[PDB]
């Protein structure tokens, strides 16, 4: 409907035409900048996009620091955990902890709740954010959205479009930067420029604030108006919607687990040539995780700005008639920035690029759920597996989570207030925590063994189960229709969750890991953190050499540790700036 | 409900002035003020809105100003044809209301 | 109050001290 006329027709079919020749064209390598790009094209996808402006739209600045954040986690990726990877030699997460602890319980847990976090966090959430984008573009249902998506998915594996090549995701990165760009460009130009967005946000509310349910009625002002600190990016501990201290530490947990702890992530990063390649791609995303506070957080409150009664709708029959949603609108921020501003032409290119960010995040996720149960399950009950059969088992495993996850997608659309990124979040901080909590004790502490690291990830799950499922069991609400949580249970903000699974987590490991017999160290000699450069041959629980080698020369080294430190410092500015 | 007051309920001005007409409201509108003229036999007509944003084709000798509660609406180069009333509404919260209306004469 | 390049000056600041306080850590005790 909105991309009807000749102009976004044709933009269209051109992006489609490059992409299916590019494809069907395709009928330890990487050097730093393609693995920076790989890392932010891998990160960001569609549901990034959706989620960070439908944010900014309904709460503002805050939900920068989601990606402000991953800035230090990122560095820590470079600097603790890849040199640890590259030493160990390993090509899964699971295979990593299967070294370090043995056993063959952990492995097979792990590659299960990878899979179960990527269908709900990842896969689900990027069908859910393509379905949206299509919904404002064609103005169609959500199902006929998410066929057309699943559609042209199935198009882009058949032709080849998510093969990986050298280059690929730097290209991918380059096309996301430059369509945010342009309609960010778009945007601020609407507003009045960078000024005028925060001279008309906190004015920007809709003008439609009663409802004829008699139990609604007259909606108040504190639900429909913009947050009082919606500039601000550190917010109260206790009424915040993003508190500082969850903000900075449960954030830091659930950032941690999804750049270290991660097989989508930790497989674009031990595709570096060197460590120091690794480290200066880490520096590179770092300083690219920047920019979604300008290319998404600020578009989104630009959204409100502009389309006040359909982004910030409170009515919950307005909001049903215009997103589907009674709870809230504000996942259309961006959908319809980009079909409400977008000249003709350039809004099929921006329909272009959202579809580039799905297609590189689910390029991702695809081969590193194929991965994962190729390696880590199937393997296991089939040792002897040709490359044929495992090749085809990871295509029919792709297809079956894809399967699952738009079956899953009634959840994903259900999330609290219809904030998409509040969901991905809270799924995140209930059910990450418990890795994060092993990996790092897997890490720095060899004192922990098997039975408290296994058990310490099923106490984490069971504690992160009690919290999910009666968020989930309980509905959706929002300020209008505050759903019946018990209040001490979803009061509590899902990143101070994020500490205290994080905290029980790592206390019944170190608890369970202390009252059982303890690791030898020959078994943990390239394997922890303390034993990086350990030269000894370990008893397991040329070529392999220089592929486990992160032995760097100084100058680069130096050169690289330096660039940390300033753009950390250029993070640390922009924090206090929008403090 | 908030109160939006036009200290002056009248200005002259000879062709060819600058004239500012002043609104304050009673509370902090985050620019969110639209400037109406109305002629003496037509309707009122969107002049200004966010406090700066021109309404499409009204000149750019009406430009907006102002922030917090205070905000005018000047007038760069008066024409004859300029005498009419001018209302300032607040489009921060619901029930919109007016300023009480400035009349601009010759 | 200060303005927000002033913030983020003061948090810079902070961040430079903290990077000296862990460079003397590495230094002395490891
Ligand atoms: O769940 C944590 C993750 O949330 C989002 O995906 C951010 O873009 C990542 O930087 C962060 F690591
Ligand atoms: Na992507």
């Amino acid at each position: 409907a909105l991309i009807d006329n000749p102009a976004d027709i044709l933009v269209i079919a051109a992006y489609f035409l490059l992409v299916i020749g590019v494809g069907l064209w395709s009928m330890r390598s990487m050097v730093w900048w393609p693995v920076g790009a790989s890392l932010f094209a891998s990160n960001i996808g569609s549901g990034h996009f959706v989620g960070l402006a439908g944010t900014g739209a309904a709460s503002g600045l805050a939900v920068a620091g989601f990606e402000w954040n991953a800035l230090f986690v990122v560095l820590l990726l470079g600097w603790l955990f890849a040199p640890v990877y590259l030493t160990a030699g390993v090509i899964t997460m699971p295979q990593y902890l299967r070294k370090r602890f043995g056993g063959r319980r952990i492995r097979l847990y792990l590659s299960v709740l990878s899979l179960f976090l990527y269908i709900f966090t990842k896969i689900s959430v990027d069908m859910f954010s393509g379905a949206v984008f299509i919904q404002q573009a064609l103005g169609w249902n959500i199902y006929a959205s998410v066929i057309a998506l699943l559609g042209i998915t199935m198009i882009y594996t058949v032709t080849g479009g998510l093969a990986a090549l050298m280059y690929t995701d730097t290209v991918q990165t380059f096309v996301i930067l430059g369509g945010a760009c342009i309609l960010m460009g778009y945007a601020f130009h609407e507003v009045g420029g960078y000024s005028g967005l925060f001279d008309k946000y906190l004015g920007a509310a809709t003008s439609l604030t009663v409802s004829e349910d008699p139990a609604v009625g007259n909606i108040s002002s504190f639900c429909y108006r913009p947050r009082p600190d919606s500039y601000h990016l550190l917010r109260h501990p206790v009424t915040g919607d993003l508190p500082w201290p969850a903000l900075l530490l449960g954030l830091t947990i659930v950032s941690g687990w999804y750049w270290c702890s991660d097989q989508v992530i930790v497989q674009r990063c031990l595709a570096g040539k060197s460590l120091t390649h690794i480290k200066a791609g880490c520096i590179l995303c770092g300083y690219l995780k920047l920019t979604p506070m300008f290319l998404m957080v600020m578009p989104g409150m630009i959204s409100r700005i502009l389309y006040p009664d359909e982004v910030a709708c409170v009515v919950p029959e307005v909001c049903r008639r215009v997103c589907g949603t009674e709870v809230g609108c504000s996942n259309i921020a961006y959908p319809r920035l980009v079909v409400k501003l977008m000249p003709n032409g350039l809004r099929g290119l921006m329909l272009a690029v959202m579809l580039a960010a799905l297609m590189s995040s689910l390029a991702s996720i695809f081969n590193s759920s194929s991965t994962l149960f190729t390696m880590d399950i199937y393997t296991r009950l089939r040792p002897r597996a040709g490359d044929r059969e495992l090749l085809l088992v990871g295509r029919l495993w792709v297809v079956f989570i894809v399967v699952v996850s738009v079956a899953w997608l009634p959840v994903v659309q259900a999330a609290q207030g219809g904030q998409l990124f509040d969901y991905i979040q809270a799924v995140s901080s209930y059910l990450a925590p418990p890795v994060s909590a092993v990996f790092v004790l897997a890490l720095f502490v060899p004192r922990v063994n098997e039975q408290g690291a296994f058990w310490g990830l099923i106490g984490g799950l069971l504690m992160g189960l009690a919290r999910l499922i009666p968020e989930f069991s309980f509905g959706s609400g929002s300020c209008v229709q505050p759903s019946a949580c018990p209040a001490f249970l979803c009061g509590v903000h899902y990143l101070y969750f994020a500490i205290v699974l994080f905290f029980c987590s790592g206390l019944l490991t170190l608890t369970v890991s202390l009252c059982t017999a303890p690791i030898p160290r020959k078994h943990l000699h390239r394997l922890v953190f303390s034993l990086r450069h350990s030269k000894e041959e370990r008893e397991d629980l040329a070529a392999a050499r220089r592929l486990e080698d992160i032995s760097e020369d100084p100058s680069w080294a130096r050169v690289v540790n330096l660039n940390a430190l300033l753009m950390m410092a250029v993070a640390v500015f922009l924090w206090g700036f929008y403090a | 409900x908030x109160x939006x007051x036009x200290x002056x309920x009248x200005x002259x001005x000879x062709x060819x002035x600058x004239x500012x007409x002043x609104x304050x409201x009673x509370x902090x509108x985050x620019x969110x003020x639209x400037x109406x003229x109305x002629x003496x036999x037509x309707x009122x007509x969107x002049x200004x809105x966010x406090x700066x944003x021109x309404x499409x084709x009204x000149x750019x000798x009406x430009x907006x100003x102002x922030x917090x509660x205070x905000x005018x609406x000047x007038x760069x180069x008066x024409x004859x044809x300029x005498x009419x009333x001018x209302x300032x509404x607040x489009x921060x919260x619901x029930p919109x209301x007016x300023x009480x209306x400035x009349x601009x004469x010759x | 109050n200060l303005q927000p390049w002033m913030q983020g000056l003061i948090a810079v600041a902070v961040f430079l001290v903290l990077v000296a306080i862990a460079f003397a850590v590495n230094h002395f005790w490891c």
